[PDB]
């Protein structure tokens, strides 16, 4: 190819017409696989409107689209030709077609993708925000004020707010020197505030840097829902670790976690291990850490000096290098004549022992994930089919496919994998290896496979985390990642694959069999308990944890978008009455752990569905408000709470998370709407505070207070209710012991004083109080009147203990009432 | 009573549903049609764009030899 | 019993009527932006015609100004 370019340039090294902008045109290609400053003068020569408008027909604006071309290959070669570039002037030269007249909107929209790439190296961006003279950051802030077509507006868009995301990088240095170097009074919160929102925003930049930082193809358009337009795309996330690099992003880092004040501070070390988390989960942030490999581990100390996120990002890093050394040996040694090399004997050796830890199998399962990591495995054991590496790459590859939950790697790989499982029909390891890639026999993955993997889980659904059925847990990993989208993120347009995956869902009995996949999974952790298999091995645990997570997000996608606008009534009541059960069953102990807590914040979720779908309109008749989609899950909810003597702790965890914070426009909008769904189940809400007021525990007295205080912070005359009842409970206590006798106190007696003691704390509380014992409601004297036994016990004490207690609860309530 | 009205409700909902099911599938046909449409109508217009500006441009390039 | 059978069949042939008039909303309002997109793009066509007519009206007033 270089032959040929060396032809081309000298012919036409100074002809001018159509032979010259077919050799422009011709180029592009040959620079793929001094020369460079006669290709500049060329590229400055196609940009111009002086020599376009010397040109006949047809050839004058494929001479300006050509130029445009010249741009975007020769500035992604290297830092040499952007120098040149930036040099000839192709940043003023390429504003002079934007701010030109007559120049259609394709020629436009193509000039901003010549300068999309060549702000996209810091030799580049340097020169587009400080001028030369206006910079191009002021003549863009012009040219967006004049009127442009929806693309022309779009385009100059992601221009803006890639210049943004290197603004923020440069006064977080500043920031961080000024504060570490010169202080280091100064460092106060008004100083550390700006840290914690600076570093909140290369997250959020970063997050959404695939949407609003790329620059469309020429024949796609602004819609919220990708239509006409080509499917591929650009990764923008190479330049942004271009800037990082550039910026010292990690030598910062470290600073503010090594220096007296911000150290210490605990919303400073949560902001920067969130860039960080984000940050190593893909190939090329994982390389981002090796390439400067000295910054990377004091890095590690000093997050490791102050839960386990600097041993997962070292074994990550380890796994990383081992991969890289195993896929280097199979490159200057072709050919392995000594199959039990020492090199890979070691390499093997040392992945091997990370993988003992719970925590190393999870970083040598999620780097084998990505791209084509597995491959050097399958190589090394095709190559040698025993020898010992044989066996350390069976070892491995079942930890890889046992542990990582992001089958992606199995489109691929799954034929080989196969193929050689068959080959050897007496390993004990393969044998195994083999039953896991069980689904994935002659598969696709696309939508035309999901009634494959339903029809596939409806039959061997009997066989649950047993040996035979290992295979559920895959196909429920490679059926959660075809239809379940990823969360959505700010500014997406929303692609329609997803529509069809959900009706194929639904068309494929996808509901019946996820709900029958929780029903079993849950009456086996319960009934089958008995046996006592509390997680003995690493195994029972992550396969246990995948299966539920996995069925979870199925549920969940399938509810939201089925009832996404209250569109259509949904009735079928086994959602809303296992996922207590599994909440009980596994979050039962925070809950932490990263995996125990998401399934909580699931279940919270596709609960919360069946309220968002609700008829603001139907809010009056008896029968649209007893039997709506909030009535019933409401109903099943509390209903479940009360089945099981051991479920009420766990219960009360679930119903407080359930419920809104305790106490403009949206806040009394659904808070008035809990109270009047809430009033239709007041036998079920009064039956959880007489049931659970009778026992002695405090966790479980500690809920109930909690639960009450929410209830009465949710509108008045729950609270009202909730004061009913539980003076009613007052009343009755009081009456049980007979009045002919010397009153008799009990320690039942002393926590509902306490009870009332805690709750009139709270002004809503208080209001009901004061409402119900002023007496103006009708049959409210015996409230009355058991206040009036209170005053006469005040009149009268004694000396027993638990008079003393009475006594001293009592004289609280006076003195909260009294205010 | 309640029976009758469930067991009608199946028959004639799922008849209905099964008719018409197959309509809504022809919309979704029509409008995929449209879309096509619309595609090469955008194709056109780019096309009469870039004569329509090669032909001002030889315009201004006879102007300024006249001149 | 008859309902939870009612309502688990009606419940899965209408959530496929529901996916599949909501996929249809969200294409036609894609649609009728793209129209108007497109209404912009003659606009400009036309705007763009115009001035091709006022130059060559001009260049026919040169022309007979050289004679």
């Amino acid at each position: 190819a270089s032959v040929k370019l060396t032809e081309l340039l000298d012919l036409y090294r100074e002809d001018r017409g159509a032979k010259w902008v077919t050799a422009l045109e011709e180029i592009p290609s040959l620079i793929i696989k001094d020369s460079l400053g006669q290709l500049v003068d060329w590229t400055m020569q196609a940009l111009n409107l002086q020599v376009a408008l010397r040109q006949p027909i047809a050839l004058n604006v494929r001479q300006l689209k050509a130029g445009t071309k010249l741009v975007s290959s020769l500035a992604e070669c290297g830092a040499q030709g952007v120098t040149g570039l930036l040099q000839a002037g192709v940043i003023s030269g390429l504003f002079e077609l934007l701010f030109a007249d007559h120049v259609s909107s394709s020629l436009k929209l193509n000039a901003f993708k010549a300068l999309d790439s060549v702000i996209s190296m810091t030799e580049g961006m340097e020169a587009f925000l400080r001028g030369r003279e206006k910079s191009g950051y002021q003549k863009l802030l012009e040219l967006i004020l004049l009127d442009q077509t929806v693309r022309v507006v779009t385009a100059g868009s992601a221009i803006l707010q890639k210049c943004h995301f290197y603004e923020v990088l440069s006064e977080i240095k500043r920031l961080g020197d000024h504060l570490a170097e010169k202080t280091s009074s100064n460092i106060s919160e008004g100083e550390i505030e700006r840290l914690i929102n600076l570093l909140e925003e290369v997250f959020h930049l970063m997050e959404t840097a695939p949407h609003t930082m790329i620059q469309q193809p020429v024949k796609s358009f602004p819609t919220m829902a990708r239509i006409t337009g080509p499917p591929e795309r650009d990764d923008p996330y190479p330049v942004l670790f271009r800037y990082l690099h550039s910026h010292h992003f990690l030598e910062l880092v470290t600073l503010l976690l090594s220096i007296p004040v911000t150290s210490a501070h605990p919303g400073v070390l949560q902001a920067t291990k969130d860039v960080l988390k984000f940050l190593a989960q893909s190939q090329k942030g994982l390389l981002f850490f090796m390439s400067e490999y000295e910054a990377t581990n004091l890095l590690i100390r000093a997050l490791c000096h102050f839960d386990a996120f600097a041993l997962w990002l070292q074994d990550s890093t380890q796994t990383l290098q081992c991969i890289t050394e195993l896929f280097s040996h199979f490159q200057r040694c072709t050919a392995s004549e000594e199959t039990d090399h020492s090199d890979l004997l070691g390499t093997l050796h040392n992945l091997y022992l990370i993988t003992f830890n719970p925590v190393g199998r999870s970083a040598v399962g999620h780097v084998f994930s990505l791209e084509k990591n597995l491959q050097s495995l399958i190589t090394l054991m095709e190559y040698y089919s025993k020898s010992v590496a044989y066996n350390y790459a069976c070892i491995l590859i079942l930890v890889v496919v046992q542990s990582s939950s992001d089958v992606q790697m199995l489109e691929q790989h799954a034929a080989s994998l196969l193929k050689l499982c068959k080959a050897d029909e007496n390993n004990a390891k393969l044998q195994e290896l083999g039953k896991w890639l069980e689904p994935l026999k002659n598969l696709r993955f696309e939508i035309n496979c999901i009634p494959n993997l339903i029809e596939y889980v409806k039959q061997n659904i009997d066989n649950l985390m047993t040996p035979e059925g290992v295979g559920l847990t895959t196909a429920l990993r490679v059926l959660c990642n075809v239809a379940c989208p990823p969360p959505p993120v700010e500014g997406q347009q929303k692609d329609l694959k997803w529509n069809l995956a959900v009706i194929q869902l639904f068309s494929a009995e996808g509901m019946d069999t996820f709900i029958r996949v929780l029903q079993k999974l849950n009456s086996i952790l319960t009934q089958p308990w008995r046996l006592h298999v509390n997680m003995g091995t690493t195994l029972h645990r992550v396969t246990t944890i995948s299966m539920a997570r996995c069925t979870l997000t199925l549920l969940k996608t399938m509810l939201t978008e089925l009832l996404r606008g209250g569109s259509f009534e949904f009735k079928d009541m086994r959602v809303p009455s296992a996922l207590v059960t599994l909440h009980m069953l596994l979050c039962s102990i925070g809950r932490l752990d990263s995996d125990e807590q998401k399934i909580q914040n699931d279940i919270i979720d596709i609960l919360l569905t069946f309220t968002q779908g609700v008829n603001e309109k139907l809010t009056i008749s008896e029968e649209t408000l007893a039997n709506n989609t909030w009535s019933l899950m409401l109903k099943e909810v509390l209903s479940s709470i009360l089945k099981v003597p051991e479920g009420f702790f766990s219960g009360l965890i679930l119903l407080s998370e359930l419920l809104p914070l305790p106490l403009i426009s949206v806040a009394l909008n659904t808070r008035k709407l809990w109270s009047m769904h809430l009033h239709v189940q007041a036998k079920l809400l009064q039956e959880i505070v007489r049931s659970f007021s009778g026992t002695t525990c405090q966790p479980i007295q500690h809920m109930l207070r909690r639960i009450c205080v929410q209830l009465c912070d949710l509108a008045s005359p729950t609270a009202l209710l909730i004061m009913r009842t539980v003076l009613d409970l007052i009343v009755e206590d009081l009456q049980s012991t007979s009045e002919d006798k010397e009153k008799q106190y009990t320690s039942q007696t002393t926590r509902l004083l306490a009870l009332l003691d805690a709750l009139a704390s709270h002004k809503a509380c208080k209001l009901a109080i004061l409402h119900l014992i002023n007496g103006t409601i009708k049959g409210d004297e015996r409230y009355a009147e058991i206040f009036q036994d209170l005053l006469a016990l005040v009149r009268s004490p004694g000396d027993s203990v638990i008079r003393q207690q009475c006594v001293e609860y009592v004289t609280s309530i006076l003195q909260s009432l009294c205010d | 009573l309640g029976r009758q009205l469930s067991q009608g409700r199946i028959a004639q909902l799922e008849a209905e549903l099964a008719l018409q099911k197959k309509y809504s599938e022809e919309l979704k046909s029509s409008q995929d049609e449209l879309n096509d449409f619309i595609i090469q109508l955008d194709e056109e217009v780019e096309g009469m764009q870039s004569t329509i500006l090669v032909l001002q441009q030889q315009l201004k390039e006879t102007r300024q030899q006249l001149a």
